């Protein structure tokens, strides 16, 4: 019971974690909470320092825990969400167990390096600055032939998604040539570059480093995979590859939130990440400092103290003419998804200026995407596909 | 006779129910707070299923465990003795069966 | 052989396991392991199947009464 | 979790309800046939659990009793185990006014 | 709805799943399998051929879809539970998805390599034969000298579990040596060989190489670490490090079940992995044949078709009295977790001779534990100290 | 003797193999083809399970001999070539032996890599 001293203030330096916690009926609020903050660990031991409740909801209280600064290794996001969390999730005694945040000191952000590349630095091979990016998913010349003609619309990659590896029908070697073909034919002839995502998944990692050394020899541009199925020590082998190449940087009631995968995501590396609450870690990976929103799920406060910033990618579908809904959430640094390719470069670009000339895009979306028909054949045909559905019932 | 007999069960009733508050205690308090679980079998030997005489000897130390003791009965005992015609019946059909044959 | 006579082991182990016989079969090994061998058949509801498992079914089981159990399945 | 209780429940009052099954046997063989009375008695100290267990053993040297024994699991089973639902609850509230008063006995202490 | 073609046979050579499936209210049975089998992979597709219900249980029902031979590539678990359940668990139409069982031909087992060491690789440095094995985990110094004193009581390993990276008060390299020189002093001094487990888990993997070559130069025994926050392709390149060394093998409603789990890290590899059912994957990790078990979570038949075995380890908590009933469940090739020490290898060797006689040791566990404590004063604490509950309410 | 059991199907993944056989005189079909089927290798064993004949020719017979599928090593020629024809080749007992077929099962095909390239890489 020496690891729930309220009479106490967490310091400049402390990690400090919460936690949405549910126990089991009769089980009182405090030992709960020490049933969390000592078994994490073990002037050595996480003290929860504060059990505030929760309105209106299942019984749940907030458990703030704060370990010191010395406990973990300098650099490392496996440590940090290992120690934590390794057997607290095991217990019988709650219903549930959630991990909403994690301050990080200003002390141990800065022995991360981080993602390898910003908001800045984003710009540099990227031929596209302030406006968002697009890029749509994709036998083995036929596959070739059909991202030769999705990038001359507009698109500023593909996605070689839906886990393409070397099948008997389609082998890896003779999926890069063709793909890379198919971007020697599209650069010039559209004034733009443009990159194809493409997958290095493979059994080993000594056959995934053929699957990157391959695909930049220096053919080819910044080129990903994911962090599923894989972890924060897989994708250290290779986002580290970006450290001497610059080319891969896209990363595709009981558990953890969100927002404690991207702190582990940023600090890791990757440079726009795949996803109040949904403008909540959108203000994590792209702020530079965060005052305590509690009803956004932001409970702390830490400034990230000049380390570079990541975008985010659009996660609820396709939405060729749910395009200006998109612009003001998400903003101007982030990333979304040959006629039917057209009609998307057309519906964003028209908005983006209609925004700064003051007029109010949020009040206003649909007359823009209507405008922009009279010279675009294209979204002459996108709008009346989609979805007018309405209710005037007063 | 055939009255006396169904309060004569549902004394022993209870105190079966109050054993799977015991247990429900006694395996959740094993990591939570393990010294406060070597000392529940100081009060719990021989019989277990008691519900206030242990208490009267904790009333002398921290008594607070009972009225969680008394928590968990709750939900087992809502949820079992609606339940309870058919799941006692239906193990009556087993043990026709496996005699008969 | 060494891996067949493996598994009667396991059979007659867990028709030991059991604290009711069922329904059919006696104490010997023999109805043993044609108690297995029609438990696991009769979760197929093909003719052409079942016959891989009632041959053997018909190959050890003992009483009569654990015979006319494995002539249900044809 | 309720499952592995309710399970759990459903033989060990089922083993308790057989055992008022071999009560109502006891004395009604005190009555009809005391030889057969005082051999069930002899039996009956062995110490064996488990009466839906413990009847398959009656049936290895007395296959015939061991019928009487089942005989009212239909018939006696019937008014001691349908009344058990209003008759556990009942209960619990009584015992929610029979401890709390001894909080209070404390404070009364305390006071 | 070519997806779904319940006149059809599947191939002694295709891939094999099934998929205890939940529909949302009104969806029918019909439709919401050809909303799995279809939006896996995209005579290239997947057909659920049966449609069978579970009975007493919510509205659940068992579909069995079947992927060609040739849809995947050759040795790998990434792609395989990659291209089978990549965004088939995003659906709204399904209350719950969980995946049960995969049948894989004897086709494409044989073109993995499997775990490197067996049910009778194991037994070559491992000097323990015919009897399963005891391990229990653990400043630096201080750290080194208390598994310098658990390994002498009969513990044929330790672990370094719980998380022991480099911190500041206790770093990686000063913690390899006093569990190397407490090895040194345990090894003569009690007849047996004994390893101490090892976490070789760094941030890079340019560390993690350096955290796995000074722990065996020539130094040391078979040291292990994880799968989780970590992947099929984390451990890849460490669990290759033993096709050269023979070094690392422990692996310490809507879901994927474990016996999926399993069949994907036998075939990964490693040589005894934590974890009627409790039965169930601990006869596919063991077992050459398996016939279909429905009422035990085998819902397929595939032979492993000569491929190393890999044992289990205990998974209830501490046991020090509750010994017989692990030694039947587990059998012979298992794992298990000074005078509290020496207590646990008495209790362990005493029941193998019993169960040898021909006592029943399913019904007569205890007594064998009660008559070791007559030479053995380790076991006249502990029997007093475990649980005696019972209930005679007859 | 144990070397021709006829009573057996050989099964989907064993390997299979054919010889087209020419015996002394008075030497029998069924005892020359289990002085292949044994010699060759040493549950561990090949088993002529068919004798058939050939009609017109030099009394010539088809031995059809069943080798297991653990047998071998994955992806190895040398080794195919060489665990079955060893020592075959060289008895007195026969006029002649060719090899005229092998069976590959499926599954040890696809343990070998193959050609680089196809009908379609080329």
């Amino acid at each position: 019971l020496t690891y729930y001293t309220p009479d106490y203030t967490p310091k400049d330096t402390d990690i400090l974690a919460a936690f949405r916690v549910t126990p089991q009926p009769g089980v009182p609020f405090e030992e709960a909470a020490a049933a969390v903050a000592a078994e994490s660990s073990t002037r050595y031991k996480g003290r929860c320092y504060d059990i505030e409740p929760v309105p209106g909801e299942d019984n749940q209280f907030i458990a703030y825990i704060a370990y010191p600064l010395d406990l973990f290794e300098e650099g490392s996001i496996t440590n940090v969400l290992t120690s934590i969390v390794g057997n607290v999730f095991g217990f019988k005694a709650l219903r549930a167990l959630r991990l909403e945040d994690i301050r990080f000191p200003v002390a141990y952000i800065k022995t991360f390096q981080g993602p390898p590349h910003g908001i800045q630095v984003e710009r540099d091979k990227l031929n596209k600055y302030g406006r968002p990016l697009l890029g749509c998913t994709i036998s083995a010349k036929n596959y070739g032939r059909a991202v030769y003609e999705c990038l001359r619309g507009g698109l500023d990659f593909t996605k070689d998604d839906e886990n393409i590896n070397s099948a008997p029908f389609q082998r890896w070697r003779d999926r890069f040539l063709f793909v890379a073909d198919a971007i020697t034919k599209a650069q010039a002839e559209t004034g733009e570059i443009k990159g194809h995502y493409l997958n290095v998944t493979a059994p080993t990692c000594e056959e995934m480093l053929k699957r990157a050394e391959y695909a930049k020899e220096l053919k080819q541009p910044i080129i990903m995979h994911d962090y599923l199925t894989a972890g924060f020590t897989a994708n250290t082998t290779l986002a580290r590859w970006c450290r001497d190449n610059g080319v891969l940087l896209h990363i595709h009631n009981h558990g953890i939130h969100f927002r404690v995968l991207a702190k582990a995501l940023r600090l890791s590396g990757g440079d726009h990440i795949h996803t109040g609450i949904t403008m909540g870690f959108v203000d994590l990976l792209r702020e530079n400092y965060v005052e305590q929103d509690k009803s956004r799920g932001i409970y702390f406060t830490q400034d990230w103290a000049s380390l570079p910033g990541v975008m985010a990618v659009a996660s609820g579908g396709i939405h060729v003419w749910h395009m200006p809904a998109l612009v003001e959430i998400f903003g101007d640094d982030s990333v979304l998804q040959a006629p039917g390719a057209t009609a998307n470069r057309v519906a964003l670009e028209a908005c983006v200026q209609a925004r700064n000339e003051g007029r109010n895009l949020a009040r206003e979306g649909n007359d823009v995407i209507r405008e922009a028909a009279k010279w675009s054949p294209e979204l002459a045909v996108a709008c009346e596909l989609w979805k007018e559905i309405k209710f005037e019932f007063e | 006779n055939l009255k006396q007999i169904a309060k004569d069960t549902a004394k022993t009733l209870q105190s079966y129910l109050t054993y799977q508050a015991l247990m429900t205690v006694l395996a959740q308090l094993g990591e939570t707070n393990p010294p406060l679980a070597l000392w529940l079998h100081t009060f719990s030997v021989g019989k277990v299923q008691d519900g206030e005489a242990y208490v009267k000897e904790l009333f002398r130390e921290q008594p607070d465990l009972a009225l969680r003791i008394m928590t968990v009965r709750e939900h087992i005992a809502e949820e079992v003795a609606e339940f309870l015609p058919e799941m006692v019946r239906s193990g009556i059909q087993q043990a026709n069966m496996e005699q008969r044959r | 052989d060494a891996d067949e006579a493996r598994e009667i082991a396991k059979a007659i182990k867990d028709f030991s396991r059991f604290r009711i016989l069922p329904e059919g079969f006696s104490n010997h090994p023999g109805d043993a392991v044609a108690y297995q061998a029609w438990k696991l058949a009769r979760q197929y509801s093909d003719l052409q199947e079942r016959s891989r498992l009632i041959a053997r079914g018909l190959r050890f089981a003992h009483s009569e009464t654990a015979r006319k159990q494995i002539e249900q399945l044809l």
